[PDB]
RNA sequence: GGUUGCGGCCAUAUCUAGCAGAAAGCACCGUUCCCCGUUCGAUCAACCGUAGUUAAGCUGCUAAGAGCAAUACCGAGUAGUGUAGUGGGAGACCAUACGCGAAACUAUUGUGCUGCAAUCU
RNA sequence: CCUAAGGGGGACUCAUGGAGAACAGAAAUCUCCAGUAGAACAAAAGGGUAAAAGUCCCCUUGAUUUUGAUUUUCAGUGUGAA
RNA sequence: GAGGUAAAGCGAAUGAUUAGAAGUCUUGGGGUUGAAAUGACCUUAACUUAUUCUCAAACUUUAAAUAUGUAAGAAGUCCUUGUUGCUUAAUUGAACGUGGACAAUUGAAUGAAGAGCUUUUAGUGGGCCAUUUUUGGUAAGCAGAACUGGCGAUGCGGGAUGA
């Protein structure tokens, strides 16, 4: 059925996604992003760890799907299902083709599944957890990085979560009441635009 | 619950139309197939009648159009007719026909052109074009701009239009839009358009009124009673004018009871003027600090 | 200054609908009764889309309409508010600040009945405004009306109740 | 099937520009084209009539004739290994005069006034235009700015 | 007599969106 | 300088919400015999300038306003790219050399200018 | 495929949403507001189009005559089309 | 002057796409079996608002590099006034002109075994390869395109050997 995935590790051609040319596409086998605790709030897990791509590569949807299940049995079984916050990054959009399901007329194939086209540096997964969960969640990622192919490296972020502020910057911004809570992540205050909300939006912003 | 339509890309993405256009003022359509020249006749211009009417007075003006801007030849207002007889009415069908004969003459005042193309000197109401002089220069040509206003035959343009053709303008027309043209009987009463040229329309209202609601004729036709004037004697006001109109009918600018100067610092005491950076500043710090009050 | 003499309220139009859902001898009957109620010629409406379920095609003549302004409107206007016994419900004014009812028998206004004719319900609908709405009319330099001289529910449901003395309800 | 139709391939070519389609702002319409103008020809996608080949879209050429509508312009195309004179109709929407005649022009008029000026003093000028050529000597002034030491900087992750 | 005339396009309608049943 | 008519460029002019507007102008406004057009003098047509009003239009000001426009020890000489090597690397790709060189982002500033004619406290 | 779905002129503004009106409901018709086109333009797609090129109305035959020049494909031949 | 590919963008249009949060009178359902009031409550699901992760050969505001059109004078610029059946309301213009002024820095660089022109005829009309761009295909010493340079048609030194 499924040919070795060998025979389209690299971007030899122009993306291909599903569209009104091509419609009958598989789907891809990863459907879920987001494990662990996804609803909690941005200051219950400070810590952010990346697994980044150091290939310009593709990766199958078949792929994405086991390195995420491998990761989040090792973590919720080493440190509880509510210890951390996993994220993937890459969305497999990228149509692959098959022909022989005579030669090579006719040969435009068929779509046979899916692939994200990652390029160098690009992060792939996320994990936002705390402090003291260190060890853990990076062996889980260590696992992970099995089920890929090609080199990838676990790092940690010098950011807060998943947010775009270091850890520094993300506590000035706190102590100075820019920053409100939206549920699993936040909103900052704009220096920009109707006054009258913005001063509403946040009441604890100490103005200078 | 539906979603807000005015987002901030609808108004990224808008394009805003000409400005004369968004102001409702100028059919630019129109505009260009009355104003493109012949590219082989360079830079012989066409000249448009603009002809406009407001709620109280009667604007007609020789255009013609450039980059820069359009550059007005001459221009004559229905409140120049005071002048010349006529001080009440000022917006009639007569009162647009007076004004374009005015405009028609004033122009060929200014061109040279008086002794040749004295125009249509017994105005018997019959349609007639400005025809050329043999041996001659050719008429004034002038192709008419009645902008936004809709065409109907009776329309207070071809008022206009008809002053000008009588004045010594040539400009191409056809009588299918004049007031009383046969629909039916593709043909034109002039009688009734030369009553419509004298106020006749009016002075019969008069008449008709009269003997039909006094108090109503006393309200609408205040200014005939203080001047003791009778609808008998309406021709004649026009009559005698339309003499004085083409008597003189140079453009004699009123006498300006202030200075350019004065007039300019006299305005300029009113109207706002826009505030500093620093005190819109001053005014959002205050904003901020006295919304303190509210942290329940 | 909100107390001024062209800010006043008064009708604009009032529109009489009568929606008879089939085509023929039925529709000219309604329009019979709508040119006797407003002595102006009504003018019928077409399907805009075939329905099979309502029994209407597409640019099947299903409604007719009129328009009458003036004091023969206000006529009409108390006359439909007489069957209403002068009682309507807060529910009944838009939030353009127009308002309309829908009788049940057009005998009941105060005209002959027929047995030719019969008996037509009936839809009516009556545009409020101010004076200047000749701005958004016009054909050159149309433009909107500002916020204080828009029309709302809250000044039409207050006008409505001082100039008729009337009770408007809300269940 | 191969497709090869008048109009192919100029999507984007032929396009308005963005939120500038509509009505034609009517200076194209006041413009005066004489014989021997210089002319650029970009197509205008809401005219259709008198309209340039896609190959002319974006060229620039001599006015030969001048029309009610439109103009005729003089084009050298490459077919082979020579040029064959073309000459195009287009309205004149789809073209705009050529600023590169009003640089010449310009520098021709300062030549003249300069050769005169010294005439009138009697010296000499030169009107030839000359290349940017190397900087000559100069001297840097260090108060306020003595050289402040720059080293490359470690490497470091920020994600 | 007098009729209404179409100011809308949808000349091959015969239908409209948003009638959607159980809505 | 304001206003009107006709404009050029075609948002620094647009959009939303408030406030203000002397003079003139513009406007709403009053009427239906007449030309004319309507289911409807609402639009369009005509008459009066007479009975009223700046309420609206229009104009100006206000807004850590949206949008738009401009600028830059902003990001960034980053991404990309022309050219080169018997450079590295199993490869994917990457570094270097001589050149060219973004977009987003960030910050700040601005919010119509102007031509012809007429008119005005 | 089309005597209009060609040509001219005029008037109007589409898709859609909100708030309202007897039977009437998710869908009948009427009203106002919003509405940069999110519709429609014979047909496949792209471009183009808003006081229009879209919808409706009025009048029409320029879908006519004589032949040259030019653009595309190009050999700078033909044919088609413009 | 033209361009719409690389890059970039999606809290910008179109299309695809992960996750929560706060709200609404068509909420889509379950329970509280509320005596029944559709009027609350717990819930999931819809939408709306401000956000969030990720994308496009047949998406796009922006937008390169390389490549591309035209110009850089004596056949030029300016002044005056001759011709016409064309054009203008014209004594206005259009085109072609008479007469006059501007002299070698006569209007960038670099090169130029000089530039331009004509006639006639051979062979060929199976191609292939290398770098880079690139399509189909799992790929191919596979098949097919773009620009250049080569082999073919070519020996000589190197790569042992090899178009
Ligand atoms: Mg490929
Ligand atoms: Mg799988
Ligand atoms: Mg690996
Ligand atoms: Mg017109
Ligand atoms: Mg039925
Ligand atoms: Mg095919
Ligand atoms: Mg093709
Ligand atoms: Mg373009
Ligand atoms: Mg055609
Ligand atoms: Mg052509
Ligand atoms: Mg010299
Ligand atoms: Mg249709
Ligand atoms: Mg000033
Ligand atoms: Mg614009
Ligand atoms: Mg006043
Ligand atoms: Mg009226
Ligand atoms: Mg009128
Ligand atoms: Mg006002
Ligand atoms: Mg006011
Ligand atoms: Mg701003
Ligand atoms: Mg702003
Ligand atoms: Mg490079
Ligand atoms: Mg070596
Ligand atoms: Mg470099
Ligand atoms: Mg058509
Ligand atoms: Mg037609
Ligand atoms: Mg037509
Ligand atoms: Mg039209
Ligand atoms: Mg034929
Ligand atoms: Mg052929
Ligand atoms: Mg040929
Ligand atoms: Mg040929
Ligand atoms: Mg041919
Ligand atoms: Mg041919
Ligand atoms: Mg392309
Ligand atoms: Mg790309
Ligand atoms: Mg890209
Ligand atoms: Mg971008
Ligand atoms: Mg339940
Ligand atoms: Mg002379
Ligand atoms: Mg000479
Ligand atoms: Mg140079
Ligand atoms: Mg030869
Ligand atoms: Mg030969
Ligand atoms: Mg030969
Ligand atoms: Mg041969
Ligand atoms: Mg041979
Ligand atoms: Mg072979
Ligand atoms: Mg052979
Ligand atoms: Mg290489
Ligand atoms: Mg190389
Ligand atoms: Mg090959
Ligand atoms: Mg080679
Ligand atoms: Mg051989
Ligand atoms: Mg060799
Ligand atoms: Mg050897
Ligand atoms: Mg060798
Ligand atoms: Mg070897």
């Amino acid at each position: 059925a499924r040919r070795p995935a060998r025979c389209y590790r690299y971007c030899k051609n122009k993306p291909y996604p599903k569209s009104r040319y091509n419609r009958a596409v598989p789907d891809a086998k990863i459907r879920i992003y987001d494990l662990g605790r996804k609803k909690a709030t941005v200051d219950e897990f400070p810590l952010c760890i990346h697994l980044v791509s150091n290939e310009l590569e593709q990766l199958s949807s078949e792929a994405l799907e086991a390195a995420r299940i491998c990761a989040n049995k090792y973590i919720t079984k080493v440190s509880g299902r509510d210890s951390f916050h996993l994220r993937v990054r890459v969305h497999p959009f990228h149509v692959l083709r098959i022909n022989k399901m005579q030669g090579m007329r006719g040969a435009w194939g068929k779509p046979h599944g899916l692939a994200a086209r990652v390029s160098i540096g690009q992060i792939i997964m996320s994990a936002r957890t705390k402090d003291s969960n260190k060890d853990v969640v990076i062996e889980g990622l260590r696992r992970a990085r099995y089920k890929f192919p090609g080199q990838q490296k676990i790092i940690i972020s010098k950011k807060w979560g998943f947010t775009p502020l270091n850890r520094d910057e993300y506590i000035a911004k706190k102590t100075n009441g820019e920053v409100i809570d939206d549920g699993a992540y936040v909103k900052f205050l704009s220096r920009k635009g109707n006054l009258e909300a913005n001063l509403q939006q946040f009441p604890n912003y100490q103005y200078s | 619950m539906q979603k807000e339509f005015r987002t901030s890309a609808y108004h990224s993405r808008f394009q805003t139309p000409f400005r004369r256009r968004q102001e409702g003022k100028t059919d630019y359509y129109q505009r260009k197939r009355l104003v493109t020249q012949h590219k082989a006749k360079y830079n012989s211009p066409k000249y448009r009648l603009v002809v406009r009417f407001t709620n109280k007075d009667i604007i007609a003006q020789i255009v013609s159009a450039h980059i820069t801007g359009d550059v007005v030849f001459t221009a004559a207002y229905a409140h120049e007719l005071p002048r010349y007889g006529i001080k009440y009415g000022l917006t009639n069908w007569s009162a647009a026909y007076a004004v374009g004969l005015l405009v028609a003459r004033r122009a060929l005042q200014k061109l040279g052109l008086d002794e040749t193309y004295t125009g249509v000197e017994e105005v018997e109401g019959e349609f007639e074009l400005t025809e050329a002089v043999e041996d001659g220069p050719r008429p004034f040509k002038v192709f008419l701009d009645i902008g936004l206003q809709r065409t109907t035959t009776g329309a207070r343009v071809f008022g206009v239009l008809k002053g000008a053709s009588d004045g010594g303008l040539y400009v191409p027309h056809s009588p299918n839009r004049f007031p009383g043209w046969d629909i039916e009987a593709e043909e034109l009463d002039a009688e009734l358009l030369r009553k419509y040229i004298f106020g006749g329309h009016v002075a019969e209202y008069m008449e008709e009124l009269l003997d039909d609601d006094e108090e109503k004729y006393k309200s609408i036709f205040k200014n005939y009673i203080e001047e003791e004037i009778e609808s008998e004697d309406v021709e004649e006001i026009y009559a005698n004018a339309h003499e004085a109109i083409r008597a003189d009918p140079s453009f004699k600018p009123t006498e300006k009871k202030f200075t350019k100067e004065q007039y300019k610092a006299e305005s300029k005491k009113y109207r706002q003027q826009k505030l500093t950076r620093a005190e819109r500043q001053a005014k959002v710090a205050k904003k901020i600090a006295e919304f303190k009050a509210q942290q329940e | 200054k909100s107390q001024n003499v062209m800010r006043e309220l008064r009708i604009e139009k009032l529109v009489l609908n009568i929606c008879v859902g089939e085509s023929g001898d039925r529709l000219t009957r309604a329009a019979k009764v709508l040119e006797q109620l407003s002595g102006q010629t009504p003018v019928q409406s077409k399907a805009r889309y075939t329905v099979r379920t309502f029994g209407i095609r597409r640019n099947e003549k299903i409604a007719v309409h009129v328009t009458v302004r003036g004091p023969k409107a206000e006529e009409i206007l108390e006359r439909g508010l007489k069957v209403k016994e002068y009682q309507l419900r807060s529910k009944n004014f838009s939030a353009t600040g127009n308002f309309g009812f829908g009788i049940d028998e057009h005998i009941d206004l105060g005209i002959k009945y027929d047995p030719s004719i019969g008996i037509y319900g009936m839809d009516f609908y009556v545009v409020m405004g101010r004076a200047g709405a000749r701005v958004t009319r016009r054909k050159r330099a149309r433009s909107t009306i500002g916020n204080s001289h828009k029309t709302n529910k809250e000044d039409t449901i207050q006008w409505f109740k001082t100039r008729y003395d009337a009770e408007v309800l809300d269940k | 099937g191969k497709s090869r139709g008048y109009r192919s391939g100029t999507r984007y070519a032929f396009q308005r520009d963005f939120k500038k389609h509509g009505a034609i702002p009517l200076s194209t319409y006041l413009k005066v084209y004489k014989v021997g103008d210089i002319v650029d020809i970009k197509a205008n996608g809401s005219i259709q009539k008198g309209m340039p080949h896609k190959y002319y879209h974006g060229k620039t050429g001599i006015v030969y004739n001048v029309t009610k509508s439109s103009v005729g312009v003089i084009i050298n195309k490459v077919v082979g290994n020579r040029y064959i004179e073309k000459r195009v109709n287009l309205r004149v929407e789809h073209v705009k005069h050529s600023a590169c005649r009003q640089e010449f022009l310009n520098r021709v008029k300062s030549n003249a006034a300069k050769k005169r000026e010294a005439k009138a003093n009697g010296e000499t000028v030169y009107l030839k235009r000359q290349a940017a050529k190397p900087r000559g000597s100069r001297i840097i002034s260090t108060e306020g700015n003595i050289p402040q030491t720059l080293a490359p900087v470690a490497y470091e992750t920020f994600i | 007599k007098n009729t209404s005339s179409k100011k809308s396009d949808a000349a091959p309608a015969s239908a409209d969106p948003a009638k959607a049943k159980k809505k």
